[PDB]
């Protein structure tokens, strides 16, 4: 039925704006302390979104606290990513409206590297001729991508849940192909791009902990939310506590 | 808890 898809439809976040000041110059603090203001921005979509998903509830109220605290760097980039390819045809990162990346900003920003990075993810969704209907069924996967090592307080609710969006991402596949061979394509090719948003959450991972720990020398603002969340779990994710959930070796 | 703002955000 098409019920899932018309839930992952309606809750889906609209446009979010960064508040950046376009006036001024393109320098290291203002560009990173207005993609942190919209991380903030961002992060309360994210938790109103994620609480809206089906099964969601059915988790130990700390697990869905974690599983946003984990994925929410994952999940912002790959919408981002979309929003660029949808936009800007790829061309330029797509952050907000009022916060769009040429090159200049991308040297400036000091993450040239991951931003070339997450270009070539937004690009992939062109290549591979991603439907809405699967990026919305992959970003809802990337939600349960990424758990710690010892487990979650209720790691079997987890286990059942990412089961039935992995269950759901087959169902979208299978929706417009008879032959079965064309749907394992397909289903190898969307796993293997989910994978690939991890290694790039984990340098932007390692970019924003660095930062903030140096961020009063830099003059590089953090919300409230965003430096708890990056100085909380962010080093769990770096030290190994915390790892993603690959399909792929 | 370690992220009291996150918690009390996300509890209201
Ligand atoms: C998630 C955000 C903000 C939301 C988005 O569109 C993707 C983008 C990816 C880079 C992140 C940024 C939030 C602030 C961070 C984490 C900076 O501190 C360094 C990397 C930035």
């Amino acid at each position: 039925q098409p019920i899932f898809l018309n839930v992952l439809e309606a809750i889906e976040p609209g446009v979010v704006c960064a508040g950046h000041d376009n006036n001024q110059p393109d320098s290291f603090a203002a560009l990173l302390s207005s993609l942190n203001e919209l991380g903030e921005r961002q992060l309360v979509h994210v938790v109103k979104w994620a609480k809206a998903l089906p099964g969601f509830r059915n988790l130990h109220v700390d697990d869905q606290m974690a599983v946003i605290q984990y994925s929410w760097m994952g999940l912002m980039v790959f919408a981002m990513g979309w929003r660029s390819f949808t936009n800007v045809n790829s061309r330029m990162l797509y952050f907000a409206p009022d916060l769009v990346f040429n090159e200049y900003r991308m040297h400036k920003s000091r993450m040239y590297s991951q931003c070339v990075r997450m270009r070539h993810l937004s690009q992939e969704f062109g290549w591979l001729q991603i439907t809405p209907q699967e990026f919305l069924c992959m970003k809802a996967l990337l939600l349960f991508s990424i758990i710690p090592v010892d487990g979650l307080k209720n790691q079997k609710f987890f286990d059942e849940l990412r089961m039935n969006y992995i269950k759901e991402l087959d169902r979208i596949i299978a929706c417009k192909r008879k032959n079965p061979t064309s749907c394992s394509r397909r289903f190898y090719q969307l796993t293997k791009l989910l994978d690939s948003v991890q290694p790039i959450a984990r340098e932007l991972h390692q970019f924003t902990f660095d930062l903030l720990i140096k961020s009063h020398m830099v003059s590089v603002d953090f919300p409230e939310m965003m430096a708890e969340i990056i100085s909380v779990q962010v080093p769990k994710i770096l030290s190994g506590k915390v790892k993603p959930i690959y399909f792929h070796t | 808890s370690n992220t009291p703002r996150f918690k009390e955000y996300f509890m209201q």
